């Protein structure tokens, strides 16, 4: 019940939750580690974390070579999955959300994909190219494994899909900020969250080019429960592979400015 | 919830993210509207007539079946205007996009013929084309560039990955991702999410049909097989379709076998893949024991693809189509006997499905057997990289 | 002594060494026996159409003439198997070399459609092919070389002169002078010693043909002009003969400007040359004031020729068919205008005929007339030259 | 009448012509009258002479470079005309035929041009690309102005070109050795000479790949008044481009071997 009891919490607090994004073994395992215990500590609400795929059709360069420095450093999901148990073991109540693609979910077996999840103590799964059309065998298995299924509101999504991500999601309904893939330099709606709230879908968490403290506070107060950051985490990884100290000094800057937003 | 249905059996289907469902769904109606709309099929026909030359003539092979009792007819694809089949779908893809109001193309291409045809019919049809092409493919498919870009196509080299045509897919389908709403994705092969493997089809299935008229006043019967090669599978299922339901006929597609399939290196899924899902379907593809798609190879840029269409896996499954595979050096010595032998210059694509019939024929001299080849393409594209081959083996 | 008459009025004739007439004489007698004989016109439409795809379309321009009273029809030789009109007359001549016992072919090329044209004709029907092609167009036809070298034809650069067309021909002639027991010289132009120019127009005539019932079916009438380019004059007769005596109908014929008229460097013998022999026959040809014969210019290789057929220099001295000339820069124009508007890359040839229907429109935008470039060929061959031209010009 | 006289003198002392081609003007205009005189003094009954041209069809590459030679030094068919005046009033008997191109002639007037072949002295012209077919105002303009005109008897010539040749040619008959184009490398029949000698053609002299006493010898030996040699001629001048005084010195040794086997 981990993203409920976290919701729950930051609604008696009044405030907006801010989750970043990483991509799991990036630049390295044990690094990687240091970088997710850093985002926690400067005041993470909730993760969302990349499991490394070779053809990440929803990401733009960013988080593609996030993956590729993954991939460079040996990183497969077996030893995601290690790292997940790692890092639940130290932390034992906050919400913990994966990217997946569908192919690295379908591979092996939906249900043993999830099972696995739930061993680890995953709390969501968002499988980023699996539409709500063909998502029937995914949340049925999430759902069997106490799983989240997490779901996309476009925005341009009229009112079916507003009520089938309405019903058929759990934990968050992810808020699509814009089209097109993640990025940082690409920045991006009252009317969608208030009508996910008139169909009880799960608290809304708006994600894609949110890179400053001035959109969280905004995504919180047209109503959403909280904000999404990924490539703007990740740029910072990226700029200080030769200084891991100075690496986790300005994550937990930004980390901490960002939550500070989340208040407003 | 969709019109028409996007499986053949297990395999097909909508995996995009849901930013694209709307995008999918819109292309569908347009699609069956289109279908039924008879001054939108008459416009398509004289396109096709007109335009870009249909029908396209059926050769009979008068040498290299010399001594056998095998007959050999040649589709020739590679007379269409572009020189490939690829040009057919084109023409009604971009008859769509106008018909849905956009103005803009976004095409991805390996062997480059997709990418001309594209660049062509957005030239006729006041278009602006953008077209992704992995960077290897930029370099041995050379001609192709040229001609894209003095048509006035933008081309852009995918370093990534492989930096081949799976590259160079994805990176359209991330630019589609955010501009559908003024481009139309034109999807090149009979592959992709629901509705193109259909669209592809019956925008392609005039090879077939016309095949068929042909070798009827040729022959007075069926073939006994058409031999098609298979990248994602556009030229295949245009020539295969109006043979399903003609039981008697064999389908025969040919993937890439690159260095062999013992190597690894090859682009052969169907046979040698198992399924899963990426760039949009459930298909077989070619992928590591963790799930992680690999690297395909051919010396073809056109068949340089670790996928396959799905309508391909599904007439497999239910054994209506047999698949085989053909090296690097099959379709090599298959191109060089076409040109000497029949003064044509296949595209190495084509050479596949050639160097596939002349072992049918080789194997088995005494065997009675009428066979079609689709030769999809022509081979200008290829002559640099085929002549460098043979000058660094003595020749 | 002939079957047929060698002239046209003044121009023609058989100016060969008398060594080369019984071969001259022989060629003469088997087109004739061949023009009547019905299984040989069999085999010929055959060959042209299913092997070479005939006819060719007929394509109305959609966009280059936007905005003014000129309705102008492509006719597509440029889908003709090979890429040219060059393939039809070569079908005939290899048939004809059959019929007279001949097993090899001797051919010159500028453009290098001649000499794929001969190249494939040759793979087809089983002869043994020579080349002959002068060292600056191996260079700036490049990728001709490598179709005809891959098809098993013997290609022979000619250094000699301006290493162009004209030396290409002369190395022909000599070649055939003592190898005319064996085998036929298969000229690629209606030029040369009688019976060339007629069996070169007999052999091409189906592009006028096809044309006229093509533009009756699209227009219920005839076109206020067609209009071809002329190198020695084979695409240009193909089109101008079935048209002949339909009076109404303008026939135009464009000859390379080069870097213009008054530079001197030039392919405009027709306007700016005068009466000479040369290449076997009596016409107006580049020639100095001691009658040397001059080297000519073209950025075009199938253009670049000092001479031109003699029915040409007879349909212009009676007035029947009009000749202009069009320069470098006008050619590349029309090319680019091509492309980019109606998706059709032609070759630089051809875009010497396009640029003056461009210029009919242009100059007189209000003038209704209904005009039929003859697109005598694609430009693949010319598209690694264009770009370095225009790259060297900004672009 | 100055073949007419030649052959009249050869016969009665029961001998063959030795008849050689050079270029006019080849490698120079000073150096090729020196060449020419050699060639008279070291035996040479008549001679043939070629007037440069752009492109000579009938001339393998030996004497495809003689003509650019003589181009390289600026020679002109005014030249020619120039260098046969000197010659002729140096030689007053000796018969002189000029090897011209079509065009040559027709250029500005055909009948011009024999005229000013008259005014020099020339006694024939063969014009290799004009066959009998063509001839008539080549011919015609040729007898008028007291020039024997020169055809060709190719080795498979039927009767009705035989008679042709009789009829029309005079001074000598060209009795073509082999196809193909001049050339010393490719070396090459008594019914054409018999069958010309029933029609009372002119004496025949053969020509094309005669580069060798003993194929003089043969040519007279089977009744032909006579042979021509070009291109080995052509080959000691090419040969000694450099060392002038040499380059006589090897022509007049030929020339002689070659006159000395028309006597057998
Ligand atoms: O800040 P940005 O621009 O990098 O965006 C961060 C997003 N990271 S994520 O895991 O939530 C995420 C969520 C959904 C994605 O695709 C989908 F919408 F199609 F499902 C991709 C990534
Ligand atoms: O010794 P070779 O092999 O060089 O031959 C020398 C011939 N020189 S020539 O002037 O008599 C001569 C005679 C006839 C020619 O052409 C024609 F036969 F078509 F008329 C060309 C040259
Ligand atoms: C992928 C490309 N071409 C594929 C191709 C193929 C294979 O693609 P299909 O399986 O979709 O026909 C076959 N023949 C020719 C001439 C081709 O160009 C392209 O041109 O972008
Ligand atoms: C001389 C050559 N080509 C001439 C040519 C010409 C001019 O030749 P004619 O005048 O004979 O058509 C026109 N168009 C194309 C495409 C051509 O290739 C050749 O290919 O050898
Ligand atoms: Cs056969
Ligand atoms: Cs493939
Ligand atoms: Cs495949
Ligand atoms: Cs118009
Ligand atoms: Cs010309
Ligand atoms: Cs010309």
């Amino acid at each position: 019940e981990r993203y409920e009891n976290l919701f729950a919490q930051l609604n008696d607090r009044r405030e907006g939750a801010f989750v970043p994004f990483v991509t799991l073994g990036d630049p390295g395992i044990e690094q990687s580690l240091k970088i997710i215990d850093t985002l926690i500590d400067a005041g993470a609400d909730a993760l969302e974390l990349g499991v490394p795929f070779s053809d990440p059709l929803a990401d733009g360069p960013t988080i593609q070579n996030a993956n590729l420095r993954a991939f460079a450093a040996g990183v497969t999901p077996a030893q995601c999955f290690e790292m997940l148990a790692l890092i639940r073991e130290k932390h034992p109540t906050i919400p913990i959300g994966l990217l997946m693609y569908a192919n690295l979910v379908f591979n092996n077996g939906i249900d043993a994909f999830y099972a696995r999840c739930e061993q680890v103590g995953v709390d969501s799964v968002l499988v980023a190219d699996v539409p709500v059309e063909e998502s029937a065998p995914f949340r049925q298995a999430a759902l069997r494994h106490n799983i989240a299924p997490i779901f996309i509101c476009p925005p341009n999504a009229d009112d079916d899909l507003l009520r089938q991500v309405a019903s058929y999601g759990r934990g968050y309904t992810y808020l699509l900020s814009r089209s097109g893939v993640t990025g940082a330099e690409n920045r991006g709606l009252h009317h969608l969250i208030e009508k996910l709230k008139e169909y009880h879908a799960a608290p809304a968490l708006q994600g894609f080019g949110i890179s400053s403290p001035e959109q969280v506070s905004a995504a919180v107060r047209a109503g959403a429960a909280g904000a999404i950051s990924g490539s703007a985490i990740v740029k910072i990884i990226e700029k200080n592979l030769a200084s891991p100290k100075q690496m986790l000094a300005e994550l937990r800057s930004f980390v901490s400015a960002m939550k500070a937003a989340s208040r407003a | 919830t969709t019109l028409l249905n996007p499986y053949f059996g297990e395999f097909g289907g909508m995996y995009v993210p849901q930013i694209l469902m709307p995008a999918l769904n819109q292309l569908e109606e347009a699609f069956v509207s289109a279908q039924k709309d008879p001054e939108f099929q008459a416009q398509f026909a004289d396109l096709l007539k007109n335009y870009a030359g249909r029908p396209t003539a059926l050769t009979k092979c008068q040498n290299i079946t010399a001594g056998t009792r095998t007959t050999l007819y040649l589709k020739r694809e590679d007379l269409l205007h572009g020189g490939a089949h690829k040009t057919n779908q084109v023409l009604g893809q971009a008859l769509l996009a106008k018909r849905m109001g956009k103005s803009e193309i976004i095409a991805e291409t390996g062997a480059g013929q997709h990418g001309v045809a594209s660049a062509l019919a957005s030239a006729l049809l006041g278009l602006k084309c953008r077209i992704y092409m992995g960077a290897k493919d930029v370099e041995r498919q050379s001609p192709n560039v040229f001609r894209m870009r003095l048509m006035g196509a933008e081309v852009i080299p995918v370093h990534s990955g492989s930096a081949t045509l799976k590259d160079a897919c994805n990176e359209a389908l991330r630019d589609w991702s955010g501009s559908y709403e003024t481009a139309h994705y034109m999807l090149g092969t009979a592959a992709g999410p629901h509705p193109y493997p259909t669209i592809v089809r019956e925008f392609q299935r005039m090879i077939g049909e016309e095949t068929k008229a042909q070798i009827l006043d040729k022959e007075g019967r069926l073939p006994d097989a058409v031999i098609a090669c298979v990248g994602g599978g556009s030229n295949a299922i245009g020539m295969f379709a109006d043979f399903i339901n003609d039981t008697s006929v064999g389908l025969i597609g040919v993937e890439p076998g690159g260095h062999g399939i013992e190597t690894g290196e090859h682009g052969a899924p169907l046979k040698h893949g198992r399924v899963g899902i990426y760039f949009g379907m459930k298909a077989p593809m070619m992928q590591t024991a963790d799930g992680q798609i690999e690297e395909s190879y051919s010396i073809s840029a056109g068949l340089d693809f670790p996928s396959v269409g799905p309508q391909h896996a599904y007439l497999n499954s239910i054994g209506r189509a047999d698949y085989v595979s053909i090296t690097d050096d099959e379709a090599l010595e298959a191109f060089k006997t076409l040109c000497r032998h029949e003064g044509i210059i296949p595209a190495l694509e084509s050479s596949h499905a050639l160097a596939h019939a002349l072992k049918m024929m080789r194997e088995q001299p005494e065997k009675e057997q009428l066979l079609v080849v689709n030769l999809s393409g022509r081979g200008d594209k290829d002559i640099f990289t085929v002549h460098d081959i043979l000058k660094a083996r003595g020749e």
